[PDB]
């Protein structure tokens, strides 16, 4: 994901 | 002994309030100091302002509003009427601001000691009480939000990270949609997630403090928590590492989800409280989880940080005000004897000062 | 007008 990587 | 305590504030029966008013719709605790009730008695709305300080003597004054909210830290109460906005200071008996908006204001709150945020079907706004300041668009809602009941938004300390929370049925199940902003980058990325807060956290070895975001969510398979940081160290800091980890659900509690999320900076614990009135209790620092129970029949509707204990306080739907806290003479001896944790219990005795970790 | 009233 643009803002964060879960 | 339990790593928590327990304690009831008041019961807002008691004080003439009717249970029919204790709701999401009409009762406000935007901090520890002041309850906010609208009740209608005959023909007149009225709102009831609770003083925590000096409960037993309520003020109760005529209103024409659909919402009231008290300042967090002072006598100062905002009321709206539609795209109606006005700010009063009580001890004052003055109207210190009014101002009428293009759209429909359906959800809005206190976000720090002078900035209320408001958010619309179409967009988000803040709206700082220091001289002229008009209300300033700070993004548009992403359609994942669309038809959701918006029941929170928050920030991190320095305003640079914003989430607006909605939630709604699907497939017979409460669905939470999450909208998180980032200023500097003018970007939204779309979350599934239920409860939530930010907090400020210092890693051992880092000179400055880290922005961390908290999150937790009952998905289609089985509750999350998640701990991760939000944007690029600040110079010279180690990353903090992400962590993600179960949150339990019993078999027979098969609709139940998280309602709310406090963070304590005193202890570096979070407090999560599920709808039907569970408290869970986890470190921040490694997500481990350190104590669940049940702790109210009725549902908790909303919450605030309790300052004296650097707990969480909130109010169910009977009107019993209640908090929970960290047990400070207990919490190293369960986690090292209960837990048989005696890492956890050795961490959590130094990096917050607390004693019962001498002998393991 | 006003959407609460002050007391005096």
């Amino acid at each position: 994901g643009d803002l964060l990587n879960l | 002994i339990l790593p928590i305590r327990f304690q009831e504030h008041l019961q807002l029966q008691n004080l003439g309030i009717n249970p029919a008013n204790i709701g999401f719709s009409t009762l406000t605790m935007e901090s520890d100091k002041f309850i906010c009730i609208r009740e209608k008695v005959g023909e007149q709305a009225q709102v009831v302002i609770i003083d925590m300080n000096d409960p037993s003597n309520p003020i109760r004054r005529p209103i024409s509003a659909d919402s009231a909210i008290m300042n967090p830290a002072s006598k100062v109460i905002a009321l709206k009427a539609g795209k109606t906005l006005q700010i009063f200071n009580i001890e004052m008996k003055s109207k210190m601001k009014a101002h009428t908006m293009t759209d429909d204001v359906t959800f809005w709150k206190w976000i720090s000691l002078n900035t209320v945020a408001l958010v619309t079907d179409n967009a988000v706004y803040h709206w700082s009480m220091e001289g002229e300041s008009q209300p300033v668009k700070m993004f548009d809602r992403h359609s994942s939000l669309a038809g959701c009941q918006i029941i929170n938004y928050r920030t991190d300390a320095k305003q640079k990270w914003l989430l607006l929370t909605g939630i709604s049925a699907q497939q017979n199940r409460v669905v939470g949609a999450m909208q998180l902003y980032s200023v500097d980058r003018k970007v939204s990325q779309p979350i599934e997630g239920h409860a939530a807060s930010f907090a400020q956290f210092k890693m051992e070895g880092n000179a400055e403090e880290s922005t961390l975001f908290c999150f937790a969510v009952r998905g289609q398979a089985g509750g999350k928590l998640h701990i991760i940081e939000v944007g690029t160290p600040p110079t010279g800091n180690q990353p903090f590492p992400k962590k993600a980890v179960d949150v339990f659900f019993p078999p027979e509690a098969q609709n139940d989800f998280p309602v709310a999320m406090q963070i304590s900076e005193k202890h570096d614990v979070v407090f999560l409280i599920t709808k039907y009135g569970y408290i869970h209790l986890y470190d921040l620092e490694t997500g481990t989880c350190i104590y669940m129970n049940r702790i109210s029949g009725e549902t908790i509707f909303v919450t605030a940080p309790h300052e004296a204990t650097a707990g969480i306080i909130g109010v169910n739907r009977k009107g019993q005000v209640l908090s929970v806290c960290v047990e400070e003479e207990n919490i190293i001896p369960y986690i090292t004897n209960v837990l048989q944790n005696p890492d956890l219990a050795l961490r959590m005795a130094v990096r917050n000062n607390l004693a019962g970790a001498e002998e393991l």
